[PDB]
């Protein structure tokens, strides 16, 4: 009740209801279940979700939104006009605005843009003019992010992030005051872990000679844990890698015995990587390591972790390029990406703001890349360089990789939820 | 009869496609020389086989039964017609294809392409 891993596929479903206004859980609808291979209206509910789920956010910051039926239908120039919709690049340099009501040709060549990374895919709020079949738009915005403390104050204390409570964690008055007490709990990220480097495991070293005198409550260990995923046999050279780890956690009995471990696979590793939610790697590859540290437990990706009264989502992809390289523009430099790029994750309140083609998922189990109701620590585990920065009351980082940002990591008190970093470059 | 195309033999370097139901001798033998295939290798790249597809299919088209219009847009649900839009790689044929994959591995010592088999079925009731 205290310290929860849950994976992607046990995260609780629910249906939006525009009808009662309310969040219900799937069996208490007529919504089929999910399955792996759905139908092609799953791939369609996908999108419709997406927007339905920032349409009911959004019409609760409160200016008149009119859909995009009611501007295909008229007669005559609206002079100004505010719709939300999924901006989707149907021929190249061609955008269009989407909503559940229909599609629209858009004019943007005259369009500011509020801060954020658009892309091909991101829901906005558009406002403009709409004349001859074609909508003009003057400014794109994002749709007002909604703190956790609004959203509960909605729906109420349903349990939407998962896990062993029946309500939000968030209304614990116990694990609040086990949460303040602890003020030594910590949670250590890292990313990229190759551990078929030796370079990574000197540097592993070091980090539990250093924690042995107070050793972390958790080490989250993020994907892509092999340097070379080409291999004279991948799943036998990572079988053979966690060994070693395993072998090195147990020369640090201080670490061995007090620290929870927990894997976060990557987009690389063996499994079906490349789709998303992605399954933990093959039990297979970890019984032995298992054996060896009891204490550790190899999740999916995304992943939640619920501590005391903390809701921590950890997704492990080199997200920032894959936004760049479908971004509608550059935004602008008055304020850095990791800023930018953080305002449209929580805007979007989705892990992948992006088309199928360019960030595939299993089309009924998209729910459970939501980032909505708003997390206390988003952690992006990225190839991107790393970044800590808060928006929305949401503590939002990236520890970067390992191997590749001099040997960084970050750390996480979740007592006064503090956020702090360390470089091992040097030894 | 399931071919792999180009499968190369580490041994030699002669490359040909594999029929895995009709080359078997429980092994795989190269034709140039008679060095055995790493059955460790075939089984990753049925593996991977099994993404490509699984890839395919979570990508592919989606056609309208009434006019024979490949959707272009994410979320009508019906068509401009009321057609319906039907898939454009079926979901039957995939599983016929882990039914395969499930038989090769059930009878070459396979386990983890077992494993990846079963989840991918487990995850499908
Ligand atoms: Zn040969
Ligand atoms: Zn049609």
């Amino acid at each position: 009740h205290v310290f929860n891993i849950i994976g992607a596929f046990d995260i609780p479903r629910f249906v939006y209801n525009s009808e009662r206004k309310k969040f219900l859980p799937l069996l208490m609808t007529n919504h089929p279940a999910p399955n792996l291979f759905g139908t092609p209206r799953d791939k369609a509910e996908m999108f419709r979700e997406r927007y339905t789920i920032l349409h009911q956010r959004t019409h609760r910051h409160e200016f008149q939104l009119k859909t995009i039926e009611t501007l295909l239908g008229s007669t005559t120039k609206i002079g100004d006009a505010i719709v939300l919709g999924m901006i989707t690049q149907l021929k190249e340099g061609k955008f269009f605005l989407e909503d559940p009501t229909g599609t629209v040709q858009l004019d943007l060549s005259k369009a500011q843009f509020h801060s954020g990374l658009y892309t091909e895919a991101c829901f906005v709020l558009a406002e403009g003019w709409f004349e001859d079949q074609v909508f003009h738009v003057n400014a794109f915005g994002f749709p007002p992010t909604e703190p956790s403390s609004t959203t509960r104050a909605y729906y109420g204390n349903i349990n939407f992030f998962g896990g062993p409570s029946n309500t939000s964690v968030k209304t614990s008055a116990k694990l609040k005051q086990l949460e303040e007490e602890n003020k030594d709990a910590m949670f250590v990220f890292l990313s990229d872990v190759w551990l078929d480097q030796v370079e990574v495991l000197e540097k592993l070293r070091i980090m539990f000679a250093g924690y042995s005198p107070a050793p972390p409550t958790c080490f989250i260990l993020c994907g892509n844990f092999s340097s070379a995923p080409y291999g004279k046999n991948q799943v036998q050279a990572l079988k053979d890698s966690l060994k070693t780890l395993a072998d090195i956690i147990c020369e640090y009995p201080d670490i061995h015995q007090s620290s929870r471990f927990v894997f976060v696979p990557g987009p690389e590793d063996p499994g079906f990587g490349s789709i998303l939610p992605r399954p933990p790697l093959a039990e297979s590859i970890t019984n032995e390591f298992r054996q060896r540290v009891p204490f550790s437990v190899f999740t999916t990706n995304p992943c939640r972790i619920q501590y005391c009264t903390q809701e921590i989502t950890v997704f492990r992809e080199d997200l920032v390029n894959k936004m760049c390289r479908n971004c509608v523009r550059f935004p602008s430099s008055n304020l850095a990406i990791p800023n930018h790029f953080v305002k449209t994750i929580l805007s979007q309140g989705h892990l992948t703001p992006l088309p199928l083609y360019v960030c595939p998922v299993y089309w009924a189990y998209d729910y459970a890349l939501r980032v909505y109701p708003v997390p206390d620590l988003l952690v992006i585990a990225d190839k991107y360089d790393p970044f800590t920065t808060t928006n929305t009351e949401c503590l939002c980082i990236n520890p970067g990789s390992f191997p590749r940002s001099g040997f960084s990591f970050k750390v996480f008190y979740p007592s006064n939820k503090t956020v702090e970093d360390s470089k091992l470059q040097g030894f | 009869s399931y071919v792999l195309p180009e499968v190369i033999c580490r041994s030699c370097n002669f490359c040909r496609d594999l029929d895995l139901c009709k080359d078997s001798s429980p092994q795989w033998l190269c034709s140039n020389c008679q060095a055995p295939y790493d059955s460790s290798a075939i089984e990753m790249t049925l593996v991977e086989v099994l993404q490509k597809k699984l890839m395919a299919f979570t990508l592919q088209d989606l056609v309208c039964l009434k006019c024979r219009g490949v959707k272009e847009t994410s979320m009508p649900v019906y068509c401009s017609c009321a057609g319906d839009f039907a898939l454009t790689i079926h979901t039957q044929v995939f599983m016929e294809q882990i039914g395969i994959f499930r038989n090769i591995a059930q009878h070459y010592g396979m386990s983890y392409l077992l494993e990846t088999l079963e989840w991918l079925l487990q995850k499908n009731p």
